[PDB]
RNA sequence: AAAUUGAAGAGUUUGAUCAUGGCUCAGAUUGAACGCUGGCGGCAGGCCUAACACAUGCAAGUCGAACGGUAACAGGAAGAAGCUUGCUUCUUUGCUGACGAGUGGCGGACGGGUGAGUAAUGUCUGGGAAACUGCCUGAUGGAGGGGGAUAACUACUGGAAACGGUAGCUAAUACCGCAUAACGUCGCAAGACCAAAGAGGGGGACCUUCGGGCCUCUUGCCAUCGGAUGUGCCCAGAUGGGAUUAGCUAGUAGGUGGGGUAACGGCUCACCUAGGCGACGAUCCCUAGCUGGUCUGAGAGGAUGACCAGCCACACUGGAACUGAGACACGGUCCAGACUCCUACGGGAGGCAGCAGUGGGGAAUAUUGCACAAUGGGCGCAAGCCUGAUGCAGCCAUGCCGCGUGUAUGAAGAAGGCCUUCGGGUUGUAAAGUACUUUCAGCGGGGAGGAAGGGAGUAAAGUUAAUACCUUUGCUCAUUGACGUUACCCGCAGAAGAAGCACCGGCUAACUCCGUGCCAGCAGCCGCGGUAAUACGGAGGGUGCAAGCGUUAAUCGGAAUUACUGGGCGUAAAGCGCACGCAGGCGGUUUGUUAAGUCAGAUGUGAAAUCCCCGGGCUCAACCUGGGAACUGCAUCUGAUACUGGCAA
RNA sequence: GCCCGGAUAGCUCAGUCGGUAGAGCAGGGGAUUGAAAAUCCCCGUGUCCUUGGUUCGAUUCCGAGUCCGGGCACCA
C-alpha cells in the first residue's frame, strides 16, 4: 500500500487447474522466477504461494493464492487453485473469476479423476479457454511414453466439449526452471508466449452499473475490513456509495481505497481482481458470498422461478427421479446455498436429463436478477445447470 | 505578555468577537483579566455594530500591553476625531 | 408537521364548528355534526375532569392548526409573560402569520392561509415570510406580492370575509390586497366561547 | 439471571446470543427481565400486525 | 525520537558539561573557606573569602547561580568568620 | 421602567370503614441505548466501558536582518571558448536571490488530550508575607579593551543501521578573562566585590591603507530600581461514606547551631527537651478530580459535575536529575521494567489519555477530508513560513427549533370494507371527480457577507548636512475565501418526490365484531383468559402524538415515605428493665460591663459564561447577542445593647 | 479458508454393527364441575436434525447440508 498501480497493458485473470500433487502450485512458482529474471519484474518465491501450518506439515494447498507476473503485451493475475476433492467449494470461487485456465496433466501419471472433475466445473461455471502443461517430463527419459499422455488429454477435452486438438500442449519441468537450467527456463518462457497467443483480449462490461462478488474478506490492521474479488461489471471510484447485498440482510457502506496487489488505484475497472476497503464494517458481520452493488440496482431474494436443466449419466449428474422436498446446493457467483424445490402442477416427477422450470425457496437470501446463471451440485458432484426466470421473495 | 485580542464567540457562519485583555499564553476563548468591548463583523449598517471602551485601553496599552492586528484596526475604526 | 387528514371529522368529535372546512359556503349541514364523532357516535360519553380539559385543549389546537410540541411552547412563553397566563396563551396564537392572513381574508380556511404564507405569497414590512408560526408584532403591514396578487384563490376568498365577524384589532384595504396589523388582540374581542382556564389546568399539573 | 420470552413462539434454544432489557413479569417469581424480540439471535414474533415495535416485527 | 528539534538534547548535554564545571569550581572555593574555618584566627579564613567573592558574584550574573544564593554565601559565611574569630 | 407568578393528585390491604404504611402511576429530564418507521433544513452536540493495545501520514518550529558559510540547490554579473558571434562552452564573483546541512537566538514548559491517581500535598471562599517573574513595559546609564575554543566543512577511518572516533581548520549576538562598574551585593560602617553584543537601512564632508572611517537612524545587548503578567509558599473555614476502623505517632513535636532553598520552614542534619494529633472523629478502610454550573424543586433541599470557562493532576510503567525565566519536561534526556520491534546477532528501536484510523471491550458513540480565508499562537524588521490550535466540510433524527407532504368545491350521500332490529347505519366530503397552488426537494440561470489587510506606489509630515532611509501616514493601482456548484434571489416542470406508531377494563383521552377457551398470551399498579373477553390475537372503528413515536435505563418530583422549613414513638414500626453520673446540650432572677454571638451600616470581593428581565440580530424559532438585575456569599471596617454568651457583684 | 464433535415423539433419556425405534413425564377423549384437580374408563400424540445414495428394505452403513460447539490459521 504505497506505489500507485499504472493502468497499462490489458488485465487477464489466469489460474492453474489439475489433479492433486501434479505440479499445479509449483508451476506458479516457476512462472515467477522465470519471468522476473529475464524481463526484470518483481522476484517473489515458492514458499509465499503457500505457507501456514496447513500447507507445510501436510504440503497440500487449500486457499486460492494469487500472483502478479508482468510481460510486454499483458499484465497477468494468477489464481492458484487447491486441486483436491475436499476443496471444490473455495476452488469454484477461484475458477469463476479466472478467464483462461492453465490445465496441469503430468507425463508419468496422466489424466486422473480430479482432472475430469475440475474441467467439468470449468465448463458449467465459466472457463472460456484452457492450456495444458506437462509438469514432469524429465523423470521418464523416453519419447514414446511421454507423447502417449498428450493423446489422452486431447481426448479428455474433446470428449467433455472443448477444442482438444487445437489447444497448445506444452512440456516442461517446474523444478528445473526454479534453479537455472537454460533449456527449461526457455520452455516456460514459451508458455508465457502460448498465454499471449491462444487466449485473446477478454471482453469486459464497463457500462452497466457496479457489481462485485466477495471471494474473501480481510481485516487489515490499521485501515479496516477489506473485500477482494473480480469486478463483474461497472467501475469503483474512491469515496462512492456502495450497498452490500446477500446473506443475513443488507448494509450501507462507502469505499475508502481500491487496490491491485498491494498497490493503489483510482478507478477499479471491470474484469480484474481488486481489494475494496469498506468503511465502518466489522470482520464478522460481513461474510463471504455477499456482493458489493451500487444502491438500488439489486435486491436480496429468498424465492424465485428458474429454468433448471437437470443432467443425465452421460453428461454427469443424477440417475434417479425426485419429488418436492429435495435439497441440493445452488452455486451462484461465488458461494453455495441449500433450497427446497417446489415443482409446477401437472408434473409428477423430475427425470434425469430434462428441461423444466421450478420454484426454489432458499434458506439464505442471495442477491440475484432475471438472467443469472447458476450450477446445482450435491453429494460431491454436479447435478444441473440453469437460469433465473422470475423474482418473487 | 498581556495582549488585547478577539475571543471568537457566536454561532457557525455567524461570528461575534469579544475583544478582551488576556495573557498571550492563555487560549483564545480561555482566561482573561477583563473584557473591554466587542466586535460584530456581520452587524451591517444599523443601531449597533462595534463598541470599544477606550478608558480601559489606556490602563493596559499605557502600562505595557500589545494590541492585536484586528483590534488595532478597530481603534482606527472608532477614531479619535471621526 | 401538519394534520392533513379528514378535517370535518375533527369538528364532530369536538362538537362545535372549528372553521377547518369553512370555505366558500357559509353553513355545512353535510356531516351529521355533533352526533357522529365516529362509528360509536351515539355513545354518550361520561367525560371526566381530565377529559373536558383535553377536549378544550385539542379544540384550540385544531382551530389554529398547531401541534402539542409547539403548543406547549406557547404555554411556557405565556407563563413567563406579564398579565394573565390564560390571556397570553390565546394572544400568542392569534399573533401567528397564518392566523392573521386568515383573519384579514386572504384565505377561505386557515390551512389555505398557511399554504399562502408558505408559498412566498405573503409579505410583511417589505420582507417575504414563509413561516406560519411568524409572530406578527404590534404595528405591522402584512400583504400579498404583486406576482401572486389577484390570483383566483384570493379574490373569491376575500368575498367570504365580508360574511365573517371581522376583527377590530386589525384592518384590511381590500382593493390592493394590503393588510395592517395594529394592536394586540383583546380577550373579549374574539371567540367568547373557547375556554382558556381549562387549558391552563391541563399543563400546570 | 432469568429473562422472559414475550410473544407467541421463539427461536431461542441451548445457546443463541440475546439482548435483555429490564422489566418484571409479576407472575413468575424470580423472573425480573425481558428478552428484546428482534435484537440479535432472538427473531421477531411471526404474523403480528398491531404493536410491532414491541415484539420486533417489520411492516406487512 | 520523531522531531528535528533534538538539537536541544545535544545542546543541553553540551551546556551541563560547562555548567557543572563552573558550578563545581564555585562550591570548591566555598569549601576552601569552610576548610579555613574551625581551627584558625582572622587571617587565613578571610583570604579565602576575598578569593571566592569575585567568583560567586560572577556566576550569579551569568544565570547559573541566583543572586540570593550568592548573597547568602557572603551573609552566612561572613557570620562564621566574624563570630568565631 | 423590568428580575421569579408560587405548593393539584390518582390506583392499590377491607364485605364495607377510618387510620397507619409500603407499592405503583400522571411531569420535567439525558452524552443515552434499543424496536418500528423514516423528508428537508438551521444551531448544537456525538468512547460515559479497556488511563486496554497499536500499523500508516500528520499535531513545532523559526530568522540569512546572529554566524561561518564566497556554499548543498536553482539562477545574474567581470571574463572565457566553441562556432548556427550571442547560439553555445565556461572560470571567477555575497556577487542573482535565496538555503540542504550546520553553529548560535527565541520556541518547544503555550496551544491540544485525559480524569489513572488525590479525601488534602488538592479544590473553593477569604485573607497573608518570607518570594520569583522570559516575552511586554517606566526610568536611569551604559556599553570599554581582549583572548582561547569549537562545529560544518574537509582530512582520515569504525558501524548493518542508529551513531561515532581520530588530524587539521574556522565563524559569531556561542564562549571565557580583563578594564569597568552603583541608590547594586555584602559589612556596624570604612571597604571589597559584581556585566555587556552587536546588528541591519542611508549618506554630505574629510581620512582611502579601499576592509573605508565618521556622521545617521531602527533594532538588539547589559545593570539597577520599577509596573504588568504569571507562578511558588502560608493560614482560616468549607470540601464524601464507615466506629462491625479507638488510638495513631520517632524527623515524630518544639529549641540552638551548621548546611541547603529564588524565598521561610524538620526543607535537611547534629544535639537538646517529650511532645504533637485524637471523641468538634486522629489513624486505618472503601469511594472520588474540584469549582462556575447542569438537571430537578413552591422553596428548602435532592441529584450531578458530558459540552463552554478557571484550578489541579497525569503522559508506556517505576525512578532520577540535566537544560532553563519558567519542567523534575505528552510528540526532550537518563536508568530499570513489561510488551511490540528491525537487523549483518555486535546491537537497535518504540510510546495515539494530539488528529484521523484499527483490533479488542461494549447496549452504544463518527473522515486515515479541505484550509490557514478569518480568530488567536510560535519565531521574524517584515514578507511570509508554520499551526489536526481554530475555521469549515463529511457522517449520525443524538437533541433543541423552523418549513414540509397540497389548497377550494365536491351526494350518486357511488364502489369496496365494517356493522345491523337488514329499514339502514358507518368509513365519509373521506375518495374519485372537477378548480387551483408550487413551499421543500429536482433542474436551469443572479449572487452577498464573513476581508480586517498585505503589497507596488506615492503626499506631506517624521528623521537629518540632504529635495535620503526608517516612524506616521493620506491619496492611485492591481489583489486576498478552505467554506463554494455559498447566503439569498429569479425562471422551469407538475401533487407531482415527501406518514408513520403508540394506545383504546380502571388509574388515563378512545369501542364493536370474529378467532381462542386459566390454553395461547397480556401486565406500570390493580388484575384479564375456565366456550357471549372492551384486558389475549386479528379485523374495523377511535384516541393521542406526529418525522418522529413508543420500550428500556438513569436523577429529582409527586413522597409531609429521613419531616431544618414540614412526621412521629398508649394499642399501627417506635420509651433503653430501672437508677447514679463525668464530658456534652439547656438553665430562675436583678445590677453591672464588655461586644463573642446577634443586628445595622459601609467598603472590597463573589472570574466570564449560565439563570433571570428589557432590548437587538439572524425570513421565524432554536441559536447568537447589548445592557440590567443577580451572584442568596465571604472579608474587613464602623456602630446598636434587646436578647444569648462572657466576666464580676 | 479447513479440521472436529453435538441433534431420537411436548421435555429427560433407552434402542443401532441394514430386520422397518421405545420408556417414563406430559398431552388429549369421555362421565363429573362454572372450569379444574383427584376418582373412573380409553389413546403415542413420531418429518429418527434435513436431504440424497448403496439396497428388497436404512434411526441404524456412506455422501452433502443446517444451526450451534470448540480448535488452528491469512494481513489489499
Ligand atoms: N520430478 C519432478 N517433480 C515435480 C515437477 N513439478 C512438480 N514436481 C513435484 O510434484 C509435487 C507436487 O507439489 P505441488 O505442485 O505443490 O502440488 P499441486 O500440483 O499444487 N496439487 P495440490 O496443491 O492439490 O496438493 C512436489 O513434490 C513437486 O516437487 C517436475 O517437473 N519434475
Ligand atoms: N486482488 C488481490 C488478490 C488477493 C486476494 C487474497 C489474497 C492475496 C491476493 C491482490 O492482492
Ligand atoms: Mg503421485
Ligand atoms: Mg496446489
Ligand atoms: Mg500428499
Ligand atoms: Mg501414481
Ligand atoms: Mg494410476
Ligand atoms: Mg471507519
Ligand atoms: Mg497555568
Ligand atoms: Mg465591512
Ligand atoms: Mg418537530
Ligand atoms: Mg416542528
Ligand atoms: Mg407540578
Ligand atoms: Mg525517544
Ligand atoms: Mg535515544
Ligand atoms: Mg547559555
Ligand atoms: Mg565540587
Ligand atoms: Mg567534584
Ligand atoms: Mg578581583
Ligand atoms: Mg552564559
Ligand atoms: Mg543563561
Ligand atoms: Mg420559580
Ligand atoms: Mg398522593
Ligand atoms: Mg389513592
Ligand atoms: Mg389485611
Ligand atoms: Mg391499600
Ligand atoms: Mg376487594
Ligand atoms: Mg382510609
Ligand atoms: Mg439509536
Ligand atoms: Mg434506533
Ligand atoms: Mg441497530
Ligand atoms: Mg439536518
Ligand atoms: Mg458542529
Ligand atoms: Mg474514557
Ligand atoms: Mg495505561
Ligand atoms: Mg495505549
Ligand atoms: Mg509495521
Ligand atoms: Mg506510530
Ligand atoms: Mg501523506
Ligand atoms: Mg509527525
Ligand atoms: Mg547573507
Ligand atoms: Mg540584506
Ligand atoms: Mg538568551
Ligand atoms: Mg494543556
Ligand atoms: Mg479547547
Ligand atoms: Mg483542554
Ligand atoms: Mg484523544
Ligand atoms: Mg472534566
Ligand atoms: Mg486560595
Ligand atoms: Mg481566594
Ligand atoms: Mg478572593
Ligand atoms: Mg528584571
Ligand atoms: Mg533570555
Ligand atoms: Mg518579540
Ligand atoms: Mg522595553
Ligand atoms: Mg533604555
Ligand atoms: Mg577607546
Ligand atoms: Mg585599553
Ligand atoms: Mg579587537
Ligand atoms: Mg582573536
Ligand atoms: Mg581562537
Ligand atoms: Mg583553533
Ligand atoms: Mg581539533
Ligand atoms: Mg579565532
Ligand atoms: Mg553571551
Ligand atoms: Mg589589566
Ligand atoms: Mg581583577
Ligand atoms: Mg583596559
Ligand atoms: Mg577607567
Ligand atoms: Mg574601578
Ligand atoms: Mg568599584
Ligand atoms: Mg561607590
Ligand atoms: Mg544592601
Ligand atoms: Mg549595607
Ligand atoms: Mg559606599
Ligand atoms: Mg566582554
Ligand atoms: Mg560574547
Ligand atoms: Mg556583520
Ligand atoms: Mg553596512
Ligand atoms: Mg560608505
Ligand atoms: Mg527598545
Ligand atoms: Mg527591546
Ligand atoms: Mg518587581
Ligand atoms: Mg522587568
Ligand atoms: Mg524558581
Ligand atoms: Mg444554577
Ligand atoms: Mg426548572
Ligand atoms: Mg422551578
Ligand atoms: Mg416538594
Ligand atoms: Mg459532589
Ligand atoms: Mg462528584
Ligand atoms: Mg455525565
Ligand atoms: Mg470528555
Ligand atoms: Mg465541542
Ligand atoms: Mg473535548
Ligand atoms: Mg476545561
Ligand atoms: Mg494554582
Ligand atoms: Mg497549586
Ligand atoms: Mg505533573
Ligand atoms: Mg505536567
Ligand atoms: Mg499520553
Ligand atoms: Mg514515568
Ligand atoms: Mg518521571
Ligand atoms: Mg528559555
Ligand atoms: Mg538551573
Ligand atoms: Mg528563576
Ligand atoms: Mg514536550
Ligand atoms: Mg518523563
Ligand atoms: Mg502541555
Ligand atoms: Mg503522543
Ligand atoms: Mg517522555
Ligand atoms: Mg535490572
Ligand atoms: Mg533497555
Ligand atoms: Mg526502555
Ligand atoms: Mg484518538
Ligand atoms: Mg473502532
Ligand atoms: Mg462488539
Ligand atoms: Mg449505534
Ligand atoms: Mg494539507
Ligand atoms: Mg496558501
Ligand atoms: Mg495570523
Ligand atoms: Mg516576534
Ligand atoms: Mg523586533
Ligand atoms: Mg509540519
Ligand atoms: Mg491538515
Ligand atoms: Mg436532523
Ligand atoms: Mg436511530
Ligand atoms: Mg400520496
Ligand atoms: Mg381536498
Ligand atoms: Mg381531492
Ligand atoms: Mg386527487
Ligand atoms: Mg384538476
Ligand atoms: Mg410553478
Ligand atoms: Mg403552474
Ligand atoms: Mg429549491
Ligand atoms: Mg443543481
Ligand atoms: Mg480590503
Ligand atoms: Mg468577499
Ligand atoms: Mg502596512
Ligand atoms: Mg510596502
Ligand atoms: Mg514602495
Ligand atoms: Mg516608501
Ligand atoms: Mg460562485
Ligand atoms: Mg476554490
Ligand atoms: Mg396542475
Ligand atoms: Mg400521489
Ligand atoms: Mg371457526
Ligand atoms: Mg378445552
Ligand atoms: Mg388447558
Ligand atoms: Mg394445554
Ligand atoms: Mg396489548
Ligand atoms: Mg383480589
Ligand atoms: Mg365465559
Ligand atoms: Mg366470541
Ligand atoms: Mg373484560
Ligand atoms: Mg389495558
Ligand atoms: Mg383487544
Ligand atoms: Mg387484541
Ligand atoms: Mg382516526
Ligand atoms: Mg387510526
Ligand atoms: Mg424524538
Ligand atoms: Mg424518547
Ligand atoms: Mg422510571
Ligand atoms: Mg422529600
Ligand atoms: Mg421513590
Ligand atoms: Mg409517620
Ligand atoms: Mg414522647
Ligand atoms: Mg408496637
Ligand atoms: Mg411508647
Ligand atoms: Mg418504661
Ligand atoms: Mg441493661
Ligand atoms: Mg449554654
Ligand atoms: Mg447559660
Ligand atoms: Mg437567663
Ligand atoms: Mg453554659
Ligand atoms: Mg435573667
Ligand atoms: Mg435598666
Ligand atoms: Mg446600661
Ligand atoms: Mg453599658
Ligand atoms: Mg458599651
Ligand atoms: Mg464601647
Ligand atoms: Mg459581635
Ligand atoms: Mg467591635
Ligand atoms: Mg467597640
Ligand atoms: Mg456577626
Ligand atoms: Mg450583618
Ligand atoms: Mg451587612
Ligand atoms: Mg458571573
Ligand atoms: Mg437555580
Ligand atoms: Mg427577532
Ligand atoms: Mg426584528
Ligand atoms: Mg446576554
Ligand atoms: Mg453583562
Ligand atoms: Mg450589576
Ligand atoms: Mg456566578
Ligand atoms: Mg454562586
Ligand atoms: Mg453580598
Ligand atoms: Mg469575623
Ligand atoms: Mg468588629
Ligand atoms: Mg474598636
Ligand atoms: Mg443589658
Ligand atoms: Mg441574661
Ligand atoms: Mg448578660
Ligand atoms: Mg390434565
Ligand atoms: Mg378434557
Ligand atoms: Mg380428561
Ligand atoms: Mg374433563
Ligand atoms: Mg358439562
Ligand atoms: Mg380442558
Amino acid at each position: 500500500s504505497k506505489e500507485k498501480f499504472e493502468r497499462t497493458k490489458p488485465h487477464v485473470n489466469v489460474g492453474t487447474i489439475g489433479h492433486v500433487d501434479h505440479g499445479k502450485t509449483t508451476l506458479t512458482a516457476a512462472i515467477t522466477t522465470v519471468l522476473a529474471k529475464t524481463y526484470g519484474g518483481a522476484a517473489r518465491a515458492f514458499d509465499q504461494i503457500d505457507n501456514a501450518p496447513e500447507e507445510k506439515a501436510r504440503g497440500i494447498t487449500i486457499n486460492t493464492s494469487h500472483v502478479e507476473y508482468d510481460t510486454p503485451t499483458r499484465h497477468y493475475a494468477h489464481v492458484d487453485c487447491p486441486g483436491a476433492a475436499d476443496y471444490v467449494k473455495n476452488m469454484i470461487t477461484g475458477a469463476a473469476q479466472m478467464d483462461g485456465a492453465i490445465l496441469v496433466v503430468a507425463a508419468t501419471d496422466g489424466p486422473m479423476p480430479q482432472t475430469r472433475e475440475h474441467i467439468l466445473l470449468g465448463r458449467q461455471v465459466g472457463v472460456p479457454y484452457i492450456i495444458v502443461f506437462l509438469n514432469k517430463c524429465d523423470m521418464v527419459d523416453d519419447e514414446e511414453l511421454l507423447e502417449l499422455v498428450e493423446m489422452e488429454v486431447r481426448e479428455l477435452l474433446s470428449q467433455y466439449d472443448f477444442p482438444g486438438d487445437d489447444t497448445p500442449i506444452v512440456r516442461g519441468s517446474a523444478l528445473k526452471a526454479l534453479e537455472g537450467d537454460a533449456e527449461w527456463e526457455a520452455k516456460i518462457l514459451e508458455l508465457a508466449g502460448f498465454l499471449d497467443s491462444y487466449i485473446p483480449e477478454p471482453e469486459r462490461a464497463i457500462d452497466k452499473p457496479f457489481l462485485l462478488p466477495i471471494e474473501d474478506v480481510f481485516s487489515i490492521s490499521g485501515r479496516g475490513t477489506v473485500v477482494t474479488g473480480r469486478v463483474e461489471r461497472g467501475i469503483i471510484k474512491v469515496g462512492e456509495e456502495v450497498e452490500i447485498v446477500g446473506i443475513k440482510e443488507t448494509q450501507k457502506s462507502t469505499c475508502t481505497g481500491v487496490e491491485m496487489f498491494r498497490k493503489l488505484l483510482d478507478e477499479g475497472r471491470a474484469g480484474e481482481n481488486v481489494g475494496v476497503l469498506l468503511r465502518g464494517i466489522k470482520r464478522e458481520e460481513i461474510e463471504r458470498g455477499q456482493v458489493l452493488a451500487k444502491p438500488g440496482t439489486i435486491k436480496p431474494h429468498t424465492k424465485f422461478e428458474s429454468e433448471v436443466y437437470i443432467l443425465s449419466k452421460d453428461e454427469g449428474g443424477r440417475h434417479t427421479p425426485f419429488f418436492k422436498g429435495y435439497r441440493p446446493q445452488f452455486y451462484f457467483r461465488t458461494t453455495d446455498v441449500t433450497g427446497t424445490i417446489e415443482l409446477p402442477e401437472g408434473v409428477e416427477m423430475v427425470m434425469p436429463g430434462d428441461n423444466i422450470k421450478m420454484v426454489v425457496t432458499l434458506i439464505h437470501p442471495i442477491a440475484m436478477d432475471d438472467g443469472l446463471r447458476f450450477a446445482i451440485r450435491e453429494g460431491g458432484r454436479t447435478v444441473g445447470a440453469g437460469v433465473v426466470a422470475k423474482v418473487l421473495s | 505578555m498581556v495582549t488585547i485580542r478577539l475571543a471568537r464567540h457566536g454561532a457557525k457562519k455567524r461570528p461575534f468577537y469579544q475583544v478582551v485583555v488576556a495573557d498571550s499564553r492563555n487560549a483564545r476563548n480561555g482566561r482573561f483579566i477583563e473584557r473591554v468591548g466587542f466586535f460584530n463583523p456581520i452587524a451591517s449598517e444599523k443601531e449597533e455594530g462595534t463598541r470599544l471602551d477606550l478608558d480601559r485601553i489606556a490602563h493596559w496599552v499605557g502600562q505595557g500591553a500589545t494590541i492585536s492586528d484586528r483590534v488595532a484596526a478597530l481603534i482606527k475604526e472608532v477614531n479619535k476625531a471621526a | 408537521a401538519r394534520y392533513l387528514g379528514p378535517k370535518l371529522k375533527l369538528s364532530r368529535r369536538e362538537g362545535t364548528d372549528l372553521f377547518l372546512k369553512s370555505g366558500v359556503r357559509a353553513i355545512d349541514t353535510k356531516c351529521k355534526i355533533e352526533q357522529a364523532p365516529g362509528q360509536h357516535g351515539a355513545r354518550k360519553p361520561r367525560l371526566s375532569d381530565y377529559g373536558v380539559q383535553l377536549r378544550e385543549k385539542q379544540k384550540v389546537r385544531r382551530i389554529y392548526g398547531v401541534l402539542e410540541r409547539q403548543f406547549r411552547n406557547y404555554y411556557k412563553e405565556a407563563a413567563r409573560l406579564k398579565g394573565n397566563t390564560g390571556e397570553n396563551l390565546l394572544a400568542l396564537l392569534e399573533g401567528r402569520l397564518d392566523n392573521v392572513v386568515y383573519r384579514m381574508g386572504f384565505g377561505a380556511t386557515r390551512a389555505e392561509a398557511r399554504q399562502l404564507v408558505s408559498h412566498k405569497a405573503i409579505m410583511v414590512n417589505g420582507r417575504v415570510v414563509n413561516i406560519a408560526s411568524y409572530q406578527v408584532s404590534p404595528n405591522d403591514v402584512v400583504s400579498i406580492r404583486e406576482k401572486a396578487k389577484k390570483q383566483s384563490r384570493v379574490k373569491a376568498a376575500l368575498e367570504l370575509a365580508e360574511q365573517r365577524e371581522k376583527p377590530t384589532w386589525l384592518e384590511v384595504d381590500a382593493g390592493k390586497m394590503e393588510g395592517t396589523f395594529k394592536r394586540k388582540p383583546e380577550r373579549s374581542d374574539l371567540s367568547a366561547d373557547i375556554n382558556e382556564h381549562l387549558i391552563v389546568e391541563l399543563y400546570s399539573k | 439471571v432469568t429473562s422472559y420470552i414475550g410473544g407467541e413462539g421463539h427461536n431461542l434454544q441451548e445457546h443463541s446470543v440475546i439482548l435483555i432489557r429490564g422489566g418484571r413479569v409479576k407472575d413468575l417469581p424470580g423472573v425480573r427481565y425481558h428478552t428484546v424480540r428482534g435484537a440479535l439471535d432472538c427473531s421477531g414474533v411471526k404474523d403480528r400486525k398491531q404493536a410491532r415495535s414491541k415484539y420486533g416485527v417489520k411492516r406487512p | 525520537n520523531i522531531k528535528s528539534a533534538k538539537k536541544r538534547a545535544i545542546q543541553s548535554e553540551k551546556a551541563r558539561k560547562h555548567n557543572a564545571s563552573r558550578r563545581s569550581m564555585m562550591r570548591t572555593f566555598i569549601k576552601k573557606v569552610y576548610a579555613a574555618i574551625e581551627a584558625g584566627d582572622k587571617a587565613a579564613a578571610q583570604k579565602a573569602f576575598n578569593e571566592m567573592q569575585p567568583i560567586v558574584d560572577r556566576q550569579a550574573a551569568k544565570g547559573l547561580i541566583h543572586k540570593n544564593k550568592a548573597a547568602r554565601h557572603k551573609a552566612n559565611l561572613t557570620a562564621q568568620i566574624n563570630k568565631l574569630a
